[PDB]
């Protein structure tokens, strides 16, 4: 039918194991409101992209998931045409919606050059009270030490 | 099974235009009151809703809810094959994959059966809060369009400050300020250039200025335009389009600038 | 910042008066067509001196001062320029582009017959950085040097 | 010598708009008839055939018959700029390069003597093209540039079918299909609105809308279009214009055919 | 302090719509005179010479002499936002850098105040001659812009003649040759429809077509234009303003040298 991690992938702050003080540290951050632009980064298959998503699915209903979420991930080239591109134009922009921020998965964000993430670190600086955004990655050390000054 | 009759072409031929380039979609929802279309732009920025009532048509046969989906690129290439004072129907069947619109050719001489395909896409209600607005204002439709072409000139976002005073729409660009105010035109013959307030807190909202555009669009629908803002609620333009029913444009503000002291 | 200390005389020059001598004997030998008047040294002098066009003009019609990029060699054609009786209007080819615009300050702006409100001032045509030039802009003035309308006024690049 | 003096220059001015892209040249033949223009494109799609007889003008003179192709942009710069009311004079001598326009274009006595250059191009022969078209329809010329754009809005390929209550056409394409269907109104007032019927042995064929636009971009030129199509022959539309001459137009189909 | 009121803002629209693709930057000389605008071009071929006088606007007052320098695209664009019935205010004051224009809108209800950033480019000003030429021609302005439109097909640059009889346009272009001649116009119904030969001495001088094509965009100002040709001063083509001033361009000839042969 379907591969198991397809079919039991957590939905919840709880189902997720092993990161209960990151877990505790983003519930206390997202009761507040006051969740900062978000860098998840480690070795593959640790629960980065499942943790967002449960994030994503507390904060959103189902219905406004795929307004006010643009998910980007390894189908998508990061060179310097894209954060010109789509992430821009959908960080600079209100929405009918509730008045809270958006959200930017990018996935894969160590495989972005460095005037790639200084061009991030431009549209992350510039806008900051309406979009907030996660970048998930395998090597910390592969980003520059400005995109890590200004993202948690 | 659906059809529908308008009394003239232009409807279409006029409402159809003010969707070509600001939509990439239409929704149509079909219902006893009548018809009605819900779309949301690309960007997630500008919001149209068309409902046009049963009374306002010649005849209206429908049963059941229906949701429909199409696309307006050759849909509004399609605009150009009506004529102006001709009659146009719309035919939809029940488990067809295609609709036809059925009207007269321009010569007044041959029927018109142009069909066209459905995209059977997931699309979903928002839900207008219709919250009590802050500031309403009643325009003419063509001095909106024209101070938009106007304030296109200056700056990519005007600026529209809503007093007990009137409205102001300024746009500061490269060039330099242009600001433009409205106060008290009831002293005039005609009902339609009864720029009007109806109510009293102020807002100062900035929007952007193509999204403007391609809401102003839409001026022989109308003579008059109703336009309706608060502190956070969207822009709303309303058109009551002859006697069928009506428009709206829903519209979110640009983000300020960290302004403080 | 070169306020008032700025060279304007032909006595203000600080090159080497060979050099000046000869762009000078350049610059005037113009007066033939543009007026109407009727070791390497002596290579240049008799390459100066020795046959003409018959239409009254040099053999070469552009000067190519390459050195160093200080040195004045712009202040020195324009003092030079302002000496021989012409008037200077000076074109950059490093903002300029597009080859339209280009033709547009060259073919569309000087060295026609531009006679000017001022009568007894005539007007010359100087452009710095040609080397940073795209080859579409050199291939285009290469065709006007090529044009036999008929090419009158010096260019010193 | 050649001498034509046409009355009006909007005539002139709308063919050379009409077939501003469907040709690369124009080629007149001259002779004591008239003016003869006989095109044929390079892909073999469309051919024109404009006849202006001697009669329509003010005064025709030739002395030996000519036969003069000059490149048509280069008259498109010519005629972009004349008048739609003006005395058109258009002249070349018998063993001459040049040939030559005079006219008064604004009404402000401006004798305007605008000259250009002969190409000399192959002479290739058509002689006669073969008419015995079974299905005639007579239609208003206007309203059939509508629909013409209208085809051409949708579809990429117009399907065509001759019937005994009038013309179907239709076009297909992933968004969507167009379809139209004549039916009779000769009981208008106008003349020109009315739709003849000379039909016999109904024909699908299908054929390209951007040929069929460059054919009806000269809307204007009479109140009057007439379609002449049968079996395997390419397909005619003919402007009978009431004063100086007519014109037609043939386009084969296309190999896939429905 | 600089206010100039305008009456109809058709003949500023015409003035910058004439001006818009010829000069770089526009500067004016305000005095109890009037105003004042002689400058080059973009290229420093053609001169404009705008004079507007005092008694033309409806309130004119200028307290100290002023030299202004003003982006002229920016200016157009700024004009653009403007109708054709509403009176215009120029504002500057003594001691700071923008420019105000304050008119009414066709609605003639809302009052419109665009701002402006001057320049301060200090530039020598060219003394006008004001000789006599070798020959003037009093034209209708409608005929010299169709026949600079009509001119511009052709060729790339044109040599135009005027004698005794009357005035010659030549075009030796890559297509062929195209002349014209005309001679007394007087006998018509109208009095625009005109020309007329002042002066004696022949003249044949070569000018560029786009200059041309540039000067004739100050079309519907003047009914009649005037032409003024010499071997030495350059072209001077005059629009006469009604009640207002006049507008001057004035065009360089060209290097036509002969063949060798
Ligand atoms: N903490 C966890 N508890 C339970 N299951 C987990 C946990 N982390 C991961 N999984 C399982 O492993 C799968 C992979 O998790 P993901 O977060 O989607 O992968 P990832 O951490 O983003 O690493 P990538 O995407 O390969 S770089 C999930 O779909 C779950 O099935
Ligand atoms: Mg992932």
């Amino acid at each position: 039918n379907l591969p198991w991690v397809e079919k039991y992938r957590p939905q919840t702050l709880n189902d997720l194991i092993s990161h209960q003080d990151i877990l505790s540290t983003i519930q206390k951050f997202i009761n507040e409101d006051r969740l900062p632009h978000l860098l998840l980064y480690g070795p593959p298959g640790t629960g980065k992209t499942s943790t967002i998503l449960a994030c994503a699915k507390q904060l959103y209903k189902d219905k406004e998931f795929g307004s006010m979420v643009l998910e980007l991930n390894a189908s998508d080239d990061r060179g310097i045409d894209i954060i010109r591109g789509p992430i821009l134009s959908f960080a600079s922009t209100r929405t009918i919606f509730k008045k809270g921020f958006k959200l930017v998965i990018l996935d894969e964000a160590d495989a972005m050059t460095q005037d790639a993430q200084n061009a991030l670190r431009r549209v992350i600086e510039k806008f900051t009270e309406n979009t907030r955004f996660c970048l998930i990655c395998n090597y910390l050390s592969k980003i520059i030490p400005a995109l890590q000054s200004r993202c948690t | 099974m659906f059809e529908a009759r308008l009394v003239q072409g232009s409807i279409l031929k006029k409402v159809l235009e003010a969707l070509k380039d600001l939509i990439n979609e239409a929704c149509w929802d079909i219902s006893s009151s009548g018809v009605n279309l819900q779309s949301m732009d690309s960007s997630h920025v500008s919001l149209v809703q068309l409902t046009l009532r049963s009374e306002g048509f010649d005849t209206y046969r429908c049963d059941r809810n229906l949701a429909m989906g199409v696309n307006l690129t050759s849909m509004s290439k399609i605009l150009k094959c009506a004529g102006n004072e001709d009659i146009i129907t719309l035919r939809a069947e029940d488990n067809a994959d295609t609709l036809a619109l059925v009207f007269e050719a321009p010569n007044q001489e041959k029927v018109s059966d142009y069909e066209m395909k459905l995209m059977d896409l997931d699309v979903e209600q928002l839900g207008i809060p219709e919250q009590e607005y802050s500031c309403v204002v009643k325009m003419p439709s063509g001095e909106f369009a024209r101070i938009c072409r106007d304030l296109s000139h200056i700056g990519d976002a005007v600026v529209i400050s809503c007093a007990k005073d009137g409205v102001k729409f300024s746009a500061s660009g490269e060039l330099g300020n242009g600001n433009i105010k409205l106060s008290q035109t009831s002293n005039v013959d005609k009902e339609e250039e009864a720029v009007t307030i109806e109510m009293n807190e102020p807002v100062q909202l900035t929007f952007a200025l193509r999204y403007l555009n391609f809401f102003t669009k839409a001026t022989p629908l109308s003579s008059t335009v109703t336009l309706s803002m608060s502190a956070d609620v969207p822009l709303v333009v309303e058109y009551k389009i002859a006697d069928m029913g009506h428009l709206k444009y829903y519209l979110a503000p640009k983000i300020e600038d960290e302004e403080g002291s | 910042w070169v306020d008032e200390f700025a060279p304007r005389h032909y006595t203000e020059l600080l090159s080497d008066d060979f050099t000046n001598r000869c762009l000078l004997k350049w610059l005037k030998l113009w007066d033939l067509v543009v007026f109407g008047h009727e070791s390497h040294e002596q290579v240049l002098e008799e390459m100066l001196e020795a046959g003409l066009d018959p239409s009254q003009r040099p053999k070469q019609k552009v000067a190519l001062l390459c050195g160093p990029p200080g040195l004045g060699k712009t202040t020195l054609a324009h003092v030079i320029a302002r000496h021989a009786g012409y008037s200077v209007v000076e074109m950059n080819a490093s903002d300029d582009r597009s080859p339209e615009v280009f033709r547009t300050r060259i073919e569309a702006a000087t060295q026609m017959e531009s006679v000017l409100g001022a009568g007894g001032k005539p007007n010359c045509l100087v452009i710095d950085e040609i080397d940073g030039a795209p080859v579409a802009a050199i291939n285009v003035l290469l065709s006007i040097l090529n044009r036999k309308g008929l090419l009158m006024r010096p260019i010193i690049c």
